[PDB]
């Protein structure tokens, strides 16, 4: 229902994030029906994307900064769970993926 | 009834740590409160009998990147009884939360979410915060000074994909900003 | 770089790398004027543009080509430094070149020359 | 007649001789509807162009 | 509160600072301020139109005037003194009722030739109309005309639209130093003009474009192309000489529309030379942009990037490791020159180089190739001792110095070199090594003066380090030195003058040629941006490859042409005469297939089969951190360490031969101007 | 005698300090009191002294193809300098 008020510490941050992931994961499910992703992707593959997310962006330690990050999340998951998004989106964001760097940008254009 | 009597009337009336700012001119009444005591001042105003403030006319949010508190979140109120309007102003920045008051102004939702949409400010205890005008999967708040004006991204419809797709935008012709700013200002 | 609002901002990671120039615009040297001084702009160093091969209008890939010269202005160093740290981008700041006021005087026009020396 | 440019079309067109020192073009017949008033001294031996309409104007006499 | 503009205001004493009343407040200013700096100073900006702050003071316009509690009629504040106690008025009913009288005045004869005019956007009349002036035109009679008069190929003139501040005069009588310009006749029909038809030939006749505080005097090359708010204004530094003078680029789109001054007190001082302004024309035209190799029939052919580069790497892996030589051009960078210089010491050879004063100079001390006095340190010079040097075409902002010095404490210069022409009053001393000999010894006439100045400065030029006595020549100049004391602690004279942009850069890093014959018995000529150098020397067999922007005559000898970025492209660190590092932000986009010099060499060094270790620009300047790394502290004034002392005692003979010009056209200098097609007709009607 | 083979062995010898600090007076010293000599016993050889603000005391040498090594004289009597330039002088080549 409502926005949770603001957290106060780290501890409090972690635990919404274990709840939103937690959310997410029941969440998957549904996603598989609503789209037909029977045959398109594993149902762990996305569990580890999610998991991926939320480990790159665990250098966070602002409980601020983590809510704001949770409620975005929440939010981007909420709109996955309606039709409100195209089907080749969440499979264009939610999949799993010889000389030098510097010589084959500057084959490439002057602007790295 | 007149920006001369409310001045003085929420002067000796209102709590003292509540407002820490009160302009009295032509142009509006204004009140200046943490964003702590919004919701307690709001209900204040809204059932106190000689300023019965009973329709909130709209919320807007001003975008400051100068200042610490970044936004400036503006309660423009009405009081038909009394024929007067009051201006609530409050700031925060991208990462606080300030209550809603869509408790005591039902029609406050729609411009909280509007609000949110535009500059990313979050509001407690609503009932639903969600986009409300931007793009499904919008990405950034538009209203603030720092986003670019034609966004970042741009929609066309891709045949081999069937599809109407999204790309990084690439303008044909870039929008030219003409610098008109006098030196004698 | 603490750039955790430039993560719960909405600008993308590609565009969060970017290194920017911070810095006060000086006065123009056709003008006497003083009146646009004093504030400090962030430089975005957008310079990728070309030619539309169909009018020869100027073409842009970059979002940020006007942002920093049209809405993002800020009245001190310290302002435009912080929000460079909260979101993230390089900077690189350029203090002004400021005028310095001499002495100068209307009667140094008519000054003696001296005696006149046979030298 | 379009393959006259404009150059070459305001250039045939003969200077307007002007008994005074100075003319005052406006560049129509009504003041309203040509350019703001352009003051031409003719203190030269070429004629003097008008820098809104390509007009010259020469001094008649001396 | 804070000065408009924030100007600082320098007291040499708290005990000479009088006090006055700008609008009730209290400011402190210094004994000979007038009153309209003490307004400057309390945040006030009083209007003019013929005050500028580097002129001299002609209060002719009547736009400042302000009330005064001690005085019948308004004062005219650019030019009146402040006092001790005084009570200054600018907002009053009888200041403003001045300011719209005298602007119903100044636009009474004005033509209405608001939209045709090239200050349209940028006009003190008009803006100052606005703001200061009234709205309603009570004049209906008929206006005053003049006729327009050619002063070159460079101002445009109109001077129906003339205020007669007469800015241009005082400035061509003060600053410019050419007495050609000034106000002919009485009463309104006064006009400004030189009398006899002729055009203005000095080097910094370009800047009365600047000063013009209406459209009389506009860029003619720079007509009717834009207005000032289509132009995104960058502020870059110069690379024409190596003064380094601050500019500001304006472009519209990929293209640079005009350049125009910045303010720096330290190096420029709000000017900039003819050759700085009007070079953007180049930036355009002969554009190298695709790498290119020759052909069997000998034509060049538009190949790919990877191409070229396997051609270039495949050719040096074939010559010996010291026949190998590389030259910077005069308008590289400092990272790029580091880069090269790595990549050729990688490679097993030692010859890198610069375009001009690399003939063997030993850049071991840093005091040996520097302005060691700063350019605003010349000011408090008495005696100048120019020793083969002509600065008015080598660095022409030091010699805008050198002549405010001369004009105002009545300082003397005493040249030493081929016959030229100055600005300033000077005196042939002689025309080379026998002179310096001369003054050595003694008993010459301007020894006396020398030995007699507080603060003499010798500036010895770059041209003097190509000779073949260069040793002898420098051991007698700081005999002269310290003979006649002009390096001690509280104030050092001993000057050297370096011509190119990149020649600072090249020195601190280390970029010294070590054999003097080393590009005759060269086999692989990196020629890196270097057009200057004569191809004629280089053998028939070598192979030579090109990186630069321009074409020249070093295209027509090279192998394969690898284009590159001008100094407007890219981000780059150049030092001055005097040690001041700077950095060049990029404005336009770089046109064709051209990348960065230091990307070009690094690229070439990874398919040569030598690895550098670092991959990015901030890398290369972490390199450079250990070699100068004063050229990544950036924006620091940093004096030499070590005086000429430490030199060691060389007992060469002096040559005989008089000391040659190295500048014969200030207009076509580096390859930037060579391609202009401003600087050719400047050059052939400016120029006897 | 290793004075007067600097420029056998190496190719340029660079040596970076700072002006204005109490830890490269040492170096400073060195500096004022052997770069004469040096210089003069080896003409050819680029020994470049280059300063800043805020530079470590260090002694560079490039070698016969790009090798540099570099030691920190930043904790080093005048003596020990002079000593660690015998050492690369010496052992570098
Ligand atoms: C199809 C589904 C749609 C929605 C999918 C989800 C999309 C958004 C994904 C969320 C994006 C975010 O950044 S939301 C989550 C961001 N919040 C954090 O990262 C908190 C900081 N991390 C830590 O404290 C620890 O590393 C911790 C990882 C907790 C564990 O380690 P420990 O306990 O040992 O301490
Ligand atoms: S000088 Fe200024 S006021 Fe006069 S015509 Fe030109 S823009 Fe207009
Ligand atoms: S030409 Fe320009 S600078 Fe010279 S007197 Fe006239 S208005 Fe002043
Ligand atoms: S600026 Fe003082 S009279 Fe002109
Ligand atoms: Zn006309």
């Amino acid at each position: 229902i409502g926005v949770p008020p603001n957290s106060a510490n780290l501890t409090e941050a972690r635990r919404r994030v274990f709840d939103f992931f937690r959310a997410a994961c029941r969440s998957i499910p549904t996603i598989m029906d609503i789209y037909n992703l029977q045959d398109v992707v594993a149902p762990s593959q996305l569990r580890y994307a999610i998991s991926a997310q939320i480990r790159n962006n665990a250098h966070i330690t602002d409980p601020k900064v983590i809510d704001l990050l949770i409620f975005k999340g929440m939010e981007e998951l909420t709109d996955i769970v309606d039709h409100a998004k195209q089907r080749h989106h969440i499979i264009g964001q939610y999949v799993v993926g010889g000389k030098t760097d510097f010589l084959k940008n500057f084959y490439t254009s002057n602007y790295f | 009834m007149d920006n001369q009597f409310i001045f003085k009337y929420s002067w000796e009336t209102l709590p003292k740590k509540w407002v820490k700012k009160m302009e009295r001119s032509e142009h509006g009444n204004r009140f200046d409160t943490n964003t702590d005591y919004l919701f307690q001042l709001l209900c204040f105003l809204k059932l106190h009998t000689y300023t019965r403030v009973q329709v909130l006319i709209d919320i807007c949010g001003v975008d400051y990147p100068s200042r610490k508190r970044r936004f400036e979140v503006v309660y423009n109120l009405l009081s038909t009884r009394y024929n007067s309007r009051i201006r609530v102003q409050t700031s925060a920045d991208e990462v606080t939360r300030i209550s809603s008051v869509v408790s005591l102004f039902p029609s406050a939702g729609w411009w909280e979410r509007e609000v949110w949409d535009m500059f990313g400010v979050s509001f407690i205890n609503h009932p639903d915060l969600r986009r409300i005008l931007t793009d499904y999967g919008f990405e950034g708040h538009p209203l603030r000074k720092d986003f670019p004006l034609s966004g970042y991204v741009q929609v066309r419809y891709d045949d081999p994909e069937k599809r109407v797709v999204s790309e990084p935008i690439e303008m044909t012709q870039e929008f030219r900003y003409f610098d008109f700013a006098s030196p004698w200002e | 770089k603490r750039g955790e609002i430039g993560k719960v901002s909405g600008i993308p990671e590609e565009h969060l790398s970017r290194k920017v120039i911070i810095y006060s615009p000086a006065r123009t040297a056709t003008q006497s004027g003083s009146g646009k001084l004093g504030k400090w702009k962030i430089n975005f160093v957008s310079t990728l543009k070309w030619e539309n091969p169909l009018m020869g209008w100027t073409s842009t890939g970059d979002p940020y080509a006007n942002v920093g010269d049209s809405a993002l202005a800020f009245d001190s160093e310290e302002a435009a430094k912080s929000f460079a740290e909260r979101h993230g981008w390089d900077y690189k700041v350029k203090k002004p070149n400021t005028p310095l006021l001499k002495v100068k005087s209307y009667s140094d026009n008519f000054k003696w020359k001296g005696n006149p020396q046979p030298e | 007649r379009s393959k006259k440019s404009p150059m070459e079309l305001i250039s045939e067109v003969p200077p307007i001789k002007v008994d005074g020192r100075i003319v005052a073009c406006e560049g129509d017949t009504n003041p309203a509807l040509g350019h703001p008033i352009e003051f031409i001294c003719l203190d030269l031996n070429e004629p003097a162009i008008c820098k809104y309409c390509g007009l010259r104007y020469v001094q008649d006499h001396h | 509160r804070n000065p408009v503009g924030g100007a600082r205001v320098h007291f040499s004493n708290p005990e000479d600072a009088i006090e006055v009343f700008v609008d009730g407040y209290a400011v402190k200013v210094p004994k000979g301020f007038t009153v309209l700096q003490a307004c400057e100073v309390a945040g006030v900006d009083i209007p003019r139109f013929c005050y500028h702050s580097r002129l001299s003071i002609a209060g002719n316009c009547r736009m400042c005037l302000v009330e005064v509690e001690k005085s019948p009629k308004p004062v005219a504040s650019c030019a009146m003194p402040a006092l001790p106690g005084m009570k200054i008025k600018t907002d009053t009913p009888i200041a403003k009722k001045a300011r719209e009288g005298v602007m119903e005045f100044l636009l009474m004869n004005h033509p209405l030739d608001c939209p045709i005019c090239d200050q349209g956007g940028e006009c003190d009349l008009q803006d100052q109309s606005m703001a200061f002036g009234s709205d309603r035109g009570r004049f209906t009679e008929m206006k005053r005309s003049v006729v327009d008069k050619n002063l070159g190929p460079l101002v445009k003139t109109v001077m129906t639209r003339c205020i007669q501040c007469t800015r241009c005069v005082r400035f061509a009588s003060e600053v410019a130093g050419v007495q050609d310009l000034g106000i002919l006749g009485r009463g309104s029909g006064e006009e400004i003009g030189t009398y006899v038809e002729k055009l203005m030939t000095s080097e910094l006749s370009g800047n009365v474009i600047d000063i013009c505080p209406v459209g009389a005097l506009t860029s003619k090359p720079f007509a009717f192309k834009a207005r000032n708010w289509e132009l995104k204004a960058t502020e870059t530094i110069d690379v024409s000489d190596a003064v380094g003078s601050n500019i500001r680029v304006d472009s519209r789109g990929p293209e640079v529309m005009r350049i125009i001054p910045r303010l720096n007190e330290d190096i420029n001082e709000e000017w900039i030379s003819d050759k700085t302004r009007f070079c953007y024309d180049g930036l355009k035209r002969q554009r190298l942009s695709d790498p290119m190799i020759r052909d069997s029939d000998g034509r060049f052919k538009a190949v790919s990037w990877r191409d070229a580069l396997a051609v270039v790497g495949d050719i040096i892996h074939q010559v010996k490791p010291d026949e190998i030589v590389g030259v910077a051009g005069q308008l590289s960078d400092a990272e790029s020159m580091m880069v090269l210089k790595d990549f050729v010491n990688r490679m097993g050879s030692d010859n890198v180089w610069c375009e001009g004063t690399a003939a063997g100079v030993d850049a071991d001390l840093r005091y040996s190739y520097l302005m060691n006095t700063s350019i605003s340190g010349l000011e408090n010079a008495d005696l100048f001792l120019l020793i083969g040097t002509q600065p008015r075409v080598e660095a022409a902002m030091v010699n805008a110095r050198i002549c405010k010095t001369v004009r105002a404490s009545n300082a003397k210069v005493g040249y030493v070199g081929p016959p030229a022409e100055f600005n300033y009053d000077c005196k042939h001393l002689g025309t080379g090594p026998d002179t310096l000999k001369e003054i050595a010894e003694g008993r010459h006439p301007f020894c006396t003066a020398l030995k007699n100045a507080k603060n003499p400065a010798i500036i010895v030029g770059a041209g003097l380090f190509n000779r073949t006595d260069k040793n002898a020549i420098l051991s007698s100049v700081e005999s002269i030195a310290q003979a006649n004391n002009v390096v001690r602690p509280d104030w050092n004279g001993l000057n050297f003058l370096l011509q190119y942009a990149a020649q600072a850069a090249a020195l601190d890093l280390g970029l010294i040629q070590q054999s003097a014959k080393a590009l005759e018995s060269a086999k692989f000529v990196y020629l890196m941006g270097a057009d200057d150098v004569n191809v004629d020397k280089i053998p028939k067999d070598a192979f030579v490859v090109y990186q630069g922007h321009h074409g020249d005559k070093a295209v027509y000898r090279a192998n394969v042409i690898l284009p590159a970025s001008a100094f407007t492209e890219k981000e780059g660190t150049y030092e001055n005469t005097e040690g001041f590092t700077q950095q060049t932000v990029p404005a336009v986009p770089t046109v064709g297939d051209a990348r960065d010099d230091w990307k070009i060499v690094r690229a070439l060094s990874e398919v040569s089969g030598v690895k550098l270790p670092y991959n990015s620009i901030e890398g290369v300047r972490s390199r450079i951190k250990s070699v100068a790394p004063n050229l990544v502290h950036t924006d620091e004034r940093e004096p030499a360490a070590f005086g000429p002392s430490l030199k060691p005692e060389c007992k060469e003979a002096m040559s005989t031969t008089p000391f040659q010009t190295v500048v014969e056209n200030f207009y076509m200098t580096n390859s930037i101007t060579r391609a202009s097609k401003i600087m050719a007709q400047c050059s052939a009607v400016l120029l006897k | 005698a290793w004075r007067g083979s600097i420029s056998k062995s190496m190719k340029e010898l660079r040596i970076l300090l700072c002006q204005s600090s109490p830890a490269s007076a040492p170096t400073r010293t060195f500096v004022e009191k052997n770069y004469k000599d040096l210089k003069s016993l080896n003409p050819k050889l680029p020994i470049l002294i280059r300063e800043c603000s805020g530079v470590q005391p260090q002694m560079w040498a490039r070698y016969d193809m790009g090798v540099e090594r570099c030691v920190n004289l930043d904790g080093l009597t005048e003596p020990q300098i002079l000593k660690a330039l015998e050492n690369l002088v010496k052992s570098g080549a």
